[PDB]
């Protein structure tokens, strides 16, 4: 859709669960689409900087999760189309990750990149 | 499994090409001439060409028509082996973490190692640790 497309290249962040790369204005107004009920992002800015982090590299133009090898490798087949990444460095604090497992959300590390 | 193709591009324009391609796909997805491209990879370390995912060469050949940026890489479509379908996504250590060591390019402390202390969420300025090198105003006039 036209709501998930980044509008301006400057001031872009990325999520850590589904690695959703968009613009800060969309994050403040729309927020993470693939996971909204379990993350509570729409209607505030502090949580954006709490969970999402700008430390990420790599961009991919994802259009068909159901039929693509990159999606299977990244484990993002059950997500909506959009611009994702391949390496998001970061880790959520010990106050938000706890409730994800209780509600039936498996927290995995999307930082597929290697260290040294 | 789908194949990954390679197309040449200009040096310094990789995110603009990606956003233009996504806009074209979104604008021409409900028409009689859709795009069969699955995905494109634009790694940050590489600069000078981009990748594209599709089964046949005709798909990407007819999907990059009209664009004025990929005109250079239009008469040749190279195919990479299946073993290279996993090294492109690899990244060697983004690169923004506090209490880390970074280097400077401009200023006076050129080619010197420093250390990060605090990061501003505004993404406009960042603190840095370094030992001063000035002469304390004794040599200069
Ligand atoms: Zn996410």
């Amino acid at each position: 859709a036209l709501e998930t497309v980044p509008k301006d290249l400057r001031h872009l962040r990325a999520c850590l669960l589904c690695s959703l790369v968009k613009t800060i204005d969309q994050f403040e107004y729309d927020g993470c689409d693939n996971c909204d009920a379990y993350l509570q992002m729409k209607g505030n800015r502090e949580m954006v900087y709490d969970c999402t982090s700008s430390s990420f590299d790599g961009i991919i133009a994802m259009m068909s999760p159901e039929d693509s090898w990159v999606s299977k490798w990244q484990r993002v087949s059950n997500f909506k189309p959009g611009v994702y990444a391949v390496s998001v460095t970061g880790r959520l604090p010990q106050g938000i990750v706890r409730e994800l497992k209780s509600r039936g959300v498996a927290y995995k590390s999307r930082d597929t990149a290697i260290k040294t | 499994d789908p194949n990954l193709w390679t197309v040449k591009c200009k040096i310094g324009e990789e995110r603009a090409t990606a956003i233009s391609l996504m806009r074209k796909f979104i604008a021409y997805q409900f028409t009689d001439t859709p795009l069969q491209i699955k995905s494109v990879v634009a790694p940050e370390h590489v600069k000078g060409y981009i990748y594209v995912e599709a089964y046949k060469q005709t798909h990407v050949k007819q999907a990059i028509e009209g664009v004025g940026n990929l005109r250079l890489g239009y008469w040749n479509q190279q195919m990479v082996p299946i073993k290279e379908m996993t090294d492109v996504l690899k990244v060697v250590k983004a690169n923004l973490k506090p209490k880390s060591w970074v280097r400077l390019k401009r200023g006076i402390y050129k080619d010197d190692i420093a250390q990060v202390d605090y990061v501003e969420p505004s993404q406009n300025t960042i603190s840095l640790k370094m030992i001063p090198r000035i002469d304390y105003d004794r040599i200069k006039a």
